[PDB]
């Protein structure tokens, strides 16, 4: 806890009844607190970063279980992510800093700036 | 040491992250959008966003919707008289890039053309809890200002 | 002596730029400008085949979505002749009819917001919030769902959809009721509309009113009775119709219609075959996914309908259904090709927003705001 | 069809046709006349003009086609006069007969350019305020020619400079065999 | 240069520049010159990432790429200075501040850019920004250090194009906004030593269009020191006379002897000193900008002035003075 | 004794009847005035004698109504009075006759109309009493 | 000002569906 | 407004009609938009007069009608704060292209 | 009807190519003839 | 690769040319094969029949994987 | 085909495909109400004007008892 | 003493609602695209609703034929006129089904 | 008119014990005080909102957000470079170039989808042949900067392998429409 300054507290007013539905690699406590009432609020996830959390912290295995979209815990779809090309999560580093931050490839930050005229020069 | 100005832009930061009331220039279906971050679900009252009526005391501008070409010197007049800790948010393809409009002639080219940006909600009808997180990250983009260290160079 | 009226609350009525001429508090005219929303729709569509215009639509009305691909997907099918089955008309009715209660409990509550009640705004919508689920759950977007296409409808419900809406119809009475309670017996709302705007039925016909402006001056004047369109000979539904025509009996119409939509939704539900999807012309509708993958002669149509197009044979129609603003009607003349040619868009709202000249006059400053709560302004279709 | 034997010959002139909505390509002098019956008439009561679509057909002498939509509510039945005007004809306004002609008239001549005769307050309703030019026409491109609008150091105030853009990408999906 | 376009906005220009002060006033109109030309602008900032949102816009997306650099730490100003062929230099300040002094903020600077961009061979124009008359005995220790700073400029690297604009006008300016807001003070304004300097103000606009026009043109203005004057060489209450023309008052003018000056600017001197405290930026009275203001060298000479670069200044009546009217 | 037209604006008239023989009087008189062969005549004459021969037969505006399916007496004055606007009006800028060339081009596409598009329905037909 | 005022006085409510509700 | 223009002759007298329009409307002009101090009401009477005589050859009374529409709608744009005024005041060899473009 | 149409006068002075688009030597089809387009 | 050198700037994960020339050819019974997709025919690309007449492995064009005849 | 979109093993015929997809369960839903169930039961004209008169006629002799007291 | 007849208790909170999440495939559905008739017999130019379609004809009318139609038009008896759209407003509270649709 | 039918529709409620009942309503606000009970009924009930960073609004497996390329389970990325996507595009954000690679089989040398001018409308989805392109459920990617927001050629839509487990889950159960 120790965080009255933040909405978590009302996560952690949350999770009095609710069960632990798996926790994912990054440490985000998944949580259901289903049966008792308001449907929509029953599908949450402790970030397990009480500060700088932010959304899209939710790796694909779990930003399905928590959406409601399936009824699959990322416990069960860990079983059907692709060994040969999967890829672990990001975070989406949206502006936090240059080389985290994504640059298209002409940006001129982005190292190895592409030239795009199509003629070969002589 | 420079602890206390880490601690007072930590300070000022928290201020401006916690109540950060935005004027939203809700043009069309993307203000309807806001209106559903504004609504009962997904609370903008809970984040301290109040939606501003009057560009005269706001420290945002959830632009949403197509920026017409007529409407690009009305938005540049309302974002002229902000208060100067002020950011602009782009809600929707129409606000932030040229979007389904990009070739229409009445159509600027995104408000990156009129106002100066600082966070681009995603998706053309972006979901409610998207134009959410976009207001989740002006939140780190105020947290990452530090406006005292700077004055103090 | 002008005043230049903007935007009361932004992101409620987006653009709205009127130049009031008033009269101390009386307002002697109201000369409303457009075209600080006008994308080039009227334009841009000319250039996109009938499978890419059809999402301009859902962005035309943003209140009502779904009604306005289903005016369009009308107008590619008045010239195809392309017969969709039974259950795309009556999925295509359900979504038409859930759009009607989508753009009533906005366009109410967002009247009833700029009149000041905050509430009725934030139950309405969570109740939109509720059918954005049925939205965003038959298609993938919560506003705009390009999911009426030209043949039938885009993709069947997914397997959970009508158990939901029904749990949601049950449970929507009591949102109208508890909208009605808070609004309809105030004291302080009749005498924020009652008297307010009064159309005779000679004006709001003059002025093309058609819509929920022409069924509260009295003319019982519906095209869903009049031309129907689908199902609706069918679905059985009450047009509510006003008797004074002042903003209150819109107001009254609207939370009637809010009703009647209910009906039509449950019966949509009740009534709703196991049938095909979208035509079985596989030149007019594209093929499933499955289909064009294992058949080589439906994988060349998927090709030549996600690239080519219909190209639909040459004609002008105007297809006009009953959008909740109100007649909404997509007058297109077709060229040979297989893109439109002028697809122009007859949209409520241009007709309506006329009317604020005449219904706003010797009405108080104040009133030029429930005036373009009971329009529908929505600056999409302006 | 009753509305063709009662209205005299010579209003509808060119052109009338016989389904997906039934039209009177009228001539553009003949017009407002033409609009005048079909209106305050016990047997054709129309009294809504829906829509006023301008048409650009380039390849045509007379270019626009200025589509006046009506609906009848008594009768419950539409009709279409039409027109044609090309664009230095001024055309007959029905802002008189049908009131909300207003607004839909001030568009086909903002997107077009087809003026309309006596009509009060023909002014370009959509297009920006300095635009020159008319948009729906087909010789108009889509991007608008001088239509990109940024902010600069004349402060508070966004240019109108001549436009670039990526370009528009034309695709000649069109087939052969039709 | 490798240009391939027909305007800006969305044209190339073969200029990927490093406009060192850009988040200033002088420096958005140069942006704004450099990028609707189309040409890419490496906007370099030095602390909060609200200097150069200004500078987002008037760029085609990336055509503007902002840049976070310390100004006493290389490695960053190479890094800035990594894709560039132009590097204009608008790094300068007219107070002393308890951190960057004078030199350090306008000699050891200048020297310090102009030395990292000899080494990143490639540069092809550096163009190097100091105030006009900044020549060596100048009185105002700006004008000294600018003058060290156009010859270490010159020396580490000639063919460096040095533009020597005289106090520039316009909006956000430092010489016109500081005396509105001081005619707040009830049309009171202090023109200090009674008028007398004779300074030849230029609209920023137009500097801005000699500092781009020394890039377009051919290898000359290649280490030429212009002096960017423009027309009618004015003093000080000349050009007040035009200020209260925009902004509606009356002149209510007072001469302020030099002594009584440089003792209301004796503080806001202690720069140095106090240390726990960052002193407001002195904008009216600033005993080096008096210093300066006591002699007035500020006229061109026969040096190069804008018609060397095909280029008339507009005037200092009408628009280019138009930004006052906001004071009305 | 009709309580009022539920349309906005058409005030119930009492004297319905009167007023309806008057107007088809009028518009009986002022229709001569255009050519006898041109199609407008007919028909004015044709309906006007029967709605202003229906007119003097009943007697209340119920009975007017009942046997005239058109609506209501009020919109029925409505439509009369638009009537003789439309006669005194076709008097002047006079469109009858066909001049030599009168080129017409009918054109007719038969392409059938899928049903489920609006189509404008007839609506109810004069036994709704 | 002689303006028309919004007298808030009216019929009593009653709802006005068409007639038909029973066989069209 | 009616093209009575059957002939050039009334065309070329609704012509001189908008001249006198817009040159007894440049007072306002030049007041609201502030230009009695840059522009002389002779240069700007030029101006209208400059554009009158750009567009004299139009053998074409419908055309004239045209261009006299668009002027009074320029006008009544600009007398009224519809439209800014930086563009107001705006308003009021072979060699030297080869070395910019190819075009 | 230049000067009346808003167009631009630069790009009026435009010198265009009044073609008939010649048949996709690619697919044997004649539905994309005579069709007349400025260039 | 070079083509691959185009699109990706990161040349550390590996290349999809390599992931793919580095999965080893399917062997088969007939002399044309189905590659309907990964397993699921609604899923994978369209159905693209390949012949095995070579004796060298003939690549599916769509998904790059490869079939030998294996008589 | 479209008979191997939809197996349904056997089936012996091209109807009788499987067709599974949503719609009412078998009888409809439950009868929706759509009216206005706006229950009046609260007090009546009287009893609330009764109510009022009442406290006005006893709490006001108690002001008056009260004020006998203060005095 | 509300709007709260046994009726309201119909409340928003569902907290049972969406009770199979939509991506979890409990049932597997169908979707039929072509009638069972139409899977085998794919003739089309019978089904053809695009191009099957009778042609324009427009046909030129002079003045003999419309003055050839004038005449024999020799009066407009009843039913050679258009009906009557026939609508009145009718007060009805909550018959329909009883308030229960 | 409006004078008599004001006359009128005041002498409909003229008869005492009804204009008793009109004048207790106005009297003592009973219209009114129905509103403020509603009201506070909702005052006190479980309250309709979602504490957002922590959980998040229900979708659906159809659901429209970041678009992300797919890859073949053995890596090779899904998209041939058909255009079919390029060419449905309603607002052409996708700029697709091709070249036959080294190894033969076609694919896009730039495949940019610019999301800025994209209308999510899944139509891409749609029209490619072999699912190459899924929107994924992402929807959370709001960039500081437009030029992030424009998604590089094959490199940043390339990330789906990351949401290949949640769009590989959405297609397993969205195929059967
Ligand atoms: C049942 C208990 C009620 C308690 C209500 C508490 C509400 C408090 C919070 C505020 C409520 C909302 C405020 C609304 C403001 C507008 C109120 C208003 O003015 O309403 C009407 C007037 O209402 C009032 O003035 C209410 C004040 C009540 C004071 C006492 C009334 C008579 C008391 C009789 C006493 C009987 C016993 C005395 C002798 C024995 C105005 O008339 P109209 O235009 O609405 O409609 C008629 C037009 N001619
Ligand atoms: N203003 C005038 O009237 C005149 C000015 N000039 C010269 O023109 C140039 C630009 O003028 P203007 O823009 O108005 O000047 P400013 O004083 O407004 O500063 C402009 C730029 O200089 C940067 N800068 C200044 N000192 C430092 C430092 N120590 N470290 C890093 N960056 C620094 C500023 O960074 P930041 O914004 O972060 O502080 C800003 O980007 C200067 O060389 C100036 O002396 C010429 C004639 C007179
Ligand atoms: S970007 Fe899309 S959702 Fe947003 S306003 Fe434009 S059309 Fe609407
Ligand atoms: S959803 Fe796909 S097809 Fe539609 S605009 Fe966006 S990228 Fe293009
Ligand atoms: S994403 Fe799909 S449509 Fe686009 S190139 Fe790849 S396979 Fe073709
Ligand atoms: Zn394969």
């Amino acid at each position: 806890r120790c965080l009255p300054d933040g909405n978590l507290l009302q996560t952690k007013i949350h999770n009095i009844g609710a069960t632990l539905v798996g926790v994912d690699k990054f440490g985000n406590k998944y949580y259901q607190k289903l049966g008792d009432t308001q449907y929509g609020r029953h599908r949450w996830v402790e970030y397990a970063s009480k500060d700088r959390y932010n959304a899209s912290q939710v790796p694909a295995e779990w930003h399905g279980w928590l959406h409601f979209i399936t009824d699959h815990t990322g416990d069960e779809l860990l079983s059907l992510k692709p060994k040969r090309y999967g890829l672990e999560h990001k975070e989406n580093f949206s502006g936090e800093g240059d080389a985290y931050i994504y640059h298209s490839k002409g940006h001129t930050l982005n190292p190895g700036q592409k030239n795009w005229t199509r003629y070969q020069s002589w | 040491a420079e602890f206390v100005i880490s601690k007072v832009d930590d300070l000022m930061n928290w201020a401006r992250t916690g109540s950060i009331w935005p004027m939203t220039f809700g043009l069309a279906c993307c203000a309807v959008e806001m209106m559903h971050t504004g609504a009962a679900r997904y609370d903008l009252d809970r984040f301290g966003i109040i939606f501003r009526p009057s560009p005269r005391q706001s420290d945002c501008m959830i632009v949403a919707g197509t920026l017409t070409n007529k409407m690009a010197p009305a938005l540049r007049k309302v974002y002229d008289q902000m208060p100067e800790p002020r950011w602009v948010i782009s809600m929707g393809s129409c606000a932030n890039g040229g979007g389904y409009y990009h070739y229409s002639y009445s159509v600027v080219r995104g408000c990156d053309r009129i106002v100066p940006v600082d966070i681009y909600v995603p998706g053309c009808p972006p979901t409610a809890e998207a134009l959410l997180y976009g207001l989740l990250q002006l939140q780190k983009k105020i947290n990452r200002r530090k406006d005292f260290l700077h004055w103090w160079n | 002596f002008t005043l230049n009226f903007g935007p009361q609350h932004p992101a409620a009525h987006g653009v709205l730029r009127l130049v009031l001429e008033m009269n101390g508090e009386v307002v002697e005219r109201a000369e409303p400008h457009i075209g600080l929303l006008h994308r080039g729709t009227e334009k841009l569509i000319e250039y996109k085949t009938y499978l890419q215009a059809l999402p301009y639509f859902d962005r035309s009305d943003y209140v009502s979505m779904m009604a306005q691909e289903h005016a369009y997907s009308l107008a590619v099918e008045k010239l195809l002749n392309c017969e969709v089955p039974l259950r795309a008309q009556y999925i295509r009715v359900l979504f038409c009819e859930i759009t009607r209660i989508l753009n009533h409990l906005l366009a109410l509550t967002t009247h009833a917001m700029d009149v000041g009640a905050l509430t009725p705004f934030l139950w309405a919508f969570e109740e939109r919030e509720k059918l954005l689920e049925f939205y965003e759950r038959v298609s993938g977007a919560r506003m705009h769902a390009s999911f009426i296409r030209p043949g039938g409808v885009a993709q069947d419900l997914p397997l959970g959809l009508c158990r939901d809406i029904d749990s949601f119809t049950q449970q929507f009475a009591s949102r109208i009721d508890e909208l009605e309670e808070m609004l309809t017996g105030n004291r302080i709302w009749k005498q924020r509309l009652v008297d307010i705007g009064t159309v005779t039925a000679q004006q709001a016909k003059d002025w093309g009113f058609s819509g929920v402006m022409l069924r509260g001056p009295g003319v019982c004047w519906d095209l869903r009775r009049a031309a129907p369109y689908d199902v609706y000979d069918q679905l059985d539904f009450d047009v509510p119709v006003g008797t004074r025509g002042d903003c209150y009996d819109r107001y009254c119409i609207r939370i009637e219609e809010m009703r009647q939509s209910l009906r039509i939704i449950v019966q949509c539900l009740n009534q709703m075959p196991s049938g095909m999807i979208k035509a079985d012309d596989r030149k007019l509708c594209p093929p499933s996914r499955c289909r064009m993958k294992l058949s080589m002669e439906s994988s060349i149509h998927h090709f030549e309908l996600y690239t080519e197009g219909f190209s639909v044979p040459a004609s002008s129609t105007y297809t006009a259904v009953e959008a909740p603003k109100g007649e909404f009607g997509v007058f297109l003349v077709s060229n040979g090709s297989n893109r439109p040619y002028r697809c122009k868009i007859r949209a409520p709202g241009f007709a309506h927003l006329q009317g604020l000249d005449f219904m706003s006059k010797h009405h108080m400053l104040a009133d030029v705001v429930t005036i373009i709560g009971t329009q529908d302004i929505v600056f999409g279709e302006v | 069809k009753y509305s063709w034997e009662t209205l005299p010959k010579k209003w509808v002139k060119k052109m009338e046709r016989s389904e997906h909505g039934n039209r009177f390509d009228t001539n553009t002098d003949y017009l407002f006349q033409l609009l005048c019956f079909l209106k305050l008439h016990t047997y054709t009561r129309v009294q809504v003009l829906i829509d006023i679509c301008g048409v650009d057909y380039p390849s045509r002498k007379r270019r626009f086609e200025v589509v006046y939509n009506l609906l009848s509510t008594r009768y419950n039945s539409r009709i279409r006069v039409q027109t044609s005007a090309d664009e230095v004809t001024r055309i007959s306004s029905v802002v008189s007969l049908f009131p909300s002609a207003g607004w839909w008239e001030r568009e086909v001549w903002d997107m077009f350019g087809v003026s309309f005769i006596n009509h009060p307050d023909l002014r370009r309703i959509l297009t920006d305020y300095g635009f020159e030019g008319h948009p729906l026409r087909k010789d108009f491109p889509l991007s608008g020619y001088v239509q990109v609008r940024y902010d600069d150091p004349e402060k508070r105030v966004v240019s109108e400079p001549i436009e670039m853009t990526q370009e528009f990408r034309y695709f000649d999906f069109a087939s052969p065999w039709e | 240069l490798a240009r391939k376009g027909t305007g800006g906005r969305s044209s190339v220009s073969g200029i990927v520049a490093t406009v060192f002060g850009a988040t200033g006033f002088l420096g958005r109109y140069l942006v704004q010159q450099l990028a609707k030309m189309g040409s890419q602008v490496l906007v370099p900032f030095r602390g909060s990432e609200d200097s150069p949102r200004h500078l987002k816009l008037m760029g085609d997306l990336g055509q503007v790429v902002p840049m976070k650099f310390d100004p006493r730490d290389e490695d960053s100003i190479k890094a800035v200075m990594a894709k560039a062929n132009v590097v204009i230099n608008l790094i300068g300040r007219e107070y002393e501040t308890r951190n960057f002094s004078f030199e350090d903020a306008n000699h050891h600077i200048a020297e310090k850019l102009a030395l990292v961009a000899k080494e990143h061979g490639g540069i092809m124009r550096y163009i190097q920004v100091s105030c006009l008359g900044a020549s060596v005995s100048s009185p105002s220790r700006m004008l000294r250090a600018k003058a060290a700073a156009e010859e270490a400029v010159l020396n580490a690297l000639p063919e460096a194009t040095i533009m020597r604009p005289a106090t520039m006008i316009g909006t956000e300016d430092r010489i016109l906004n500081p005396w509105s807001m001081f005619v707040k003070k009830y049309g009171f304004l202090p023109l200090i030593g009674g008028g007398t300097t004779k300074f030849q103000p230029v609209y920023v606009v137009d500097v801005a269009a000699a500092i781009v026009a020394a890039l377009k043109d051919d290898g000359s203005s290649m280490g030429k020191t212009y002096e960017l004057g423009g027309p009618d060489v004015f003093t000080t209450h000349e050009l007040a006379e035009i200020m209260y023309d925009m902004i509606r008052e009356w002149p209510r003018y007072v001469k302020l002897p030099f002594p009584i000056a440089k003792a209301m600017a004796a503080p806001r001197d202690f720069m140095v000193n106090k240390v726990p405290f960052p002193l407001p930026s002195p904008q009216i009275f600033n005993l080096d900008q008096i210093n300066a203001l006591t002699t007035d060298t500020l006229v061109s000479d026969n040096a190069l002035k804008f018609q060397d670069l095909d280029l008339v200044p507009h005037k200092l009546k009408g628009y280019p003075v138009e930004f006052l009217i906001q004071y009305r | 004794v009709k309580q009022t037209t539920g349309i906005v604006g058409l005030d119930v008239v009492p004297n319905a009847r009167a007023v309806l023989i008057d107007l088809y009087s009028k518009t009986l008189k002022e229709i001569q005035a255009v050519p006898e062969d041109e199609g407008y005549r007919k028909a004015v004459e044709s309906f006007t004698r029967q709605r202003l021969n229906v007119c003097k037969e009943e007697e209340d505006w119920e009975m007017i109504e009942k046997r005239l399916g058109c609506g209501q007496v009020e919109e029925l004055i409505e439509e009369a009075r638009d009537e003789l606007t439309l006669i005194g009006k076709m008097i002047e800028w006079d469109p009858w006759g066909v001049p030599d060339d009168y080129e017409c081009e009918v054109i007719e596409n038969d392409a059938p109309i899928p049903k489920h598009v609006p189509q404008h329905r007839p609506g109810p037909l004069p036994e709704q009493f | 000002a002689a303006a028309a005022a919004a007298a808030a006085a009216a019929a009593a409510a009653a709802a006005a569906a068409a007639a038909a509700a029973a066989a069209a | 407004v009616p093209p009575n223009s059957a002939n050039l002759t009334e065309a070329r007298r609704r012509v001189f009609d908008f001249f006198r329009a817009a040159c007894r409307s440049i007072p306002t002009i030049m007041d609201i938009y502030n230009l009695q101090d840059v522009v002389a009401p002779s240069q700007l009477r030029y101006a209208i007069s400059a554009q009158i005589r750009n567009n004299a050859h139009i053998t074409d009374p419908k055309v004239i009608d045209l261009l006299i529409f668009k002027g009074m709608e320029e006008l009544t744009d600009i007398v009224d704060h519809a439209k800014q005024r930086h563009h107001i005041i705006g308003q009021y060899d072979f060699l030297k292209n080869f070395y910019t473009s190819n075009y | 009807i230049g000067k009346v149409s808003g167009i631009p006068e630069e790009h009026l002075s435009r010198k265009v190519i009044i073609y008939s688009p010649a048949r996709t030597a690619t697919q044997s089809g004649s539905g994309k003839l005579g069709k007349w387009k400025i260039n | 690769g070079n083509h691959t050198a185009k699109w990706m700037q990161d040349r550390s994960k590996k290349s999809p040319m390599e992931l793919i020339s580095e999965v080893p050819p399917i062997k088969v019974d007939g002399r044309i094969v189905a590659c309907e997709g990964d397993t699921n025919p609604a899923l994978g690309h369209p159905i693209e029949f390949i012949c095995l007449d070579l004796n060298e492995p003939a690549i599916c064009k769509y998904c790059g994987l490869r079939y030998v005849q294996d008589h | 085909t479209e008979a191997m979109i939809r197996n349904k093993p056997g089936m012996a015929s091209v109807k009788d495909m499987p067709l599974l997809q949503d719609g009412p369960p078998p009888g409809g839903f439950a009868p929706v109400r759509y009216a206005r169930r706006i229950s009046n039961t609260g007090p009546s004209a009287m009893a609330m004007f009764l109510a009022v008169s009442g406290a006005f006629a006893w709490g006001m002799y108690q002001v008056g008892q009260g004020n006998k007291i203060r005095r | 003493p509300c709007a709260h007849p046994e009726y309201l208790e119909a409340v928003p909170k569902a907290t049972e609602y969406r009770l199979r999440c939509p991506a979890t495939i409990d049932e597997e559905a169908i979707v039929p695209s072509s009638d069972p008739e139409t899977v085998y017999n794919i003739v089309y130019h019978g089904r053809d609703q695009r191009r099957n379609r009778p042609p324009i004809r427009r046909y030129v009318l002079t003045k003999d034929n419309v003055v050839q139609m004038m005449n024999e038009k020799k009066s407009f008896d009843v039913s050679d006129f258009p009906k009557v759209y026939l609508t009145t407003v009718e007060e009805d509270l909550d018959t329909r089904g009883g308030g229960y649709e | 008119d409006d004078e008599e039918a004001e006359q009128l529709a005041k002498e409909i409620s003229k008869d005492w014990s009804t204009v008793f009942e009109r004048s207790m309503n106005t009297l003592f606000l009973t219209e009114m005080v129905r509103g403020l009970s509603l009201t506070l009924k909702y005052f006190f009930d479980p309250k309709v909102t979602i504490n957002y960073p922590f959980e998040k609004g229900p979708l659906s497996p159809r659901f429209r957000g970041e678009h992300a390329l797919r890859r073949y389970p053995t890596g090779e990325e899904r998209c041939i470079a058909c255009k079919l996507c390029e060419a449905v595009c309603p607002a052409q954000a996708i700029t697709i170039e091709a070249e036959e690679r080294e190894d033969g089989s076609r694919r896009t040398t730039r495949y940019d989808i610019d999301m800025t001018k994209c209308i999510y409308c899944g139509f891409c989805q749609e029209a490619c042949p072999v699912d190459a392109i899924v929107e994924g459920p992402n929807f959370e990617f709001a960039t500081e900067t437009h030029e992030e927001l424009l998604y590089d050629k094959e490199k940043l839509l390339e990330n789906g392998d990351r949401w290949e487990t949640e769009i590989a889950e959405n297609l397993r159960s969205e195929s059967l429409y």
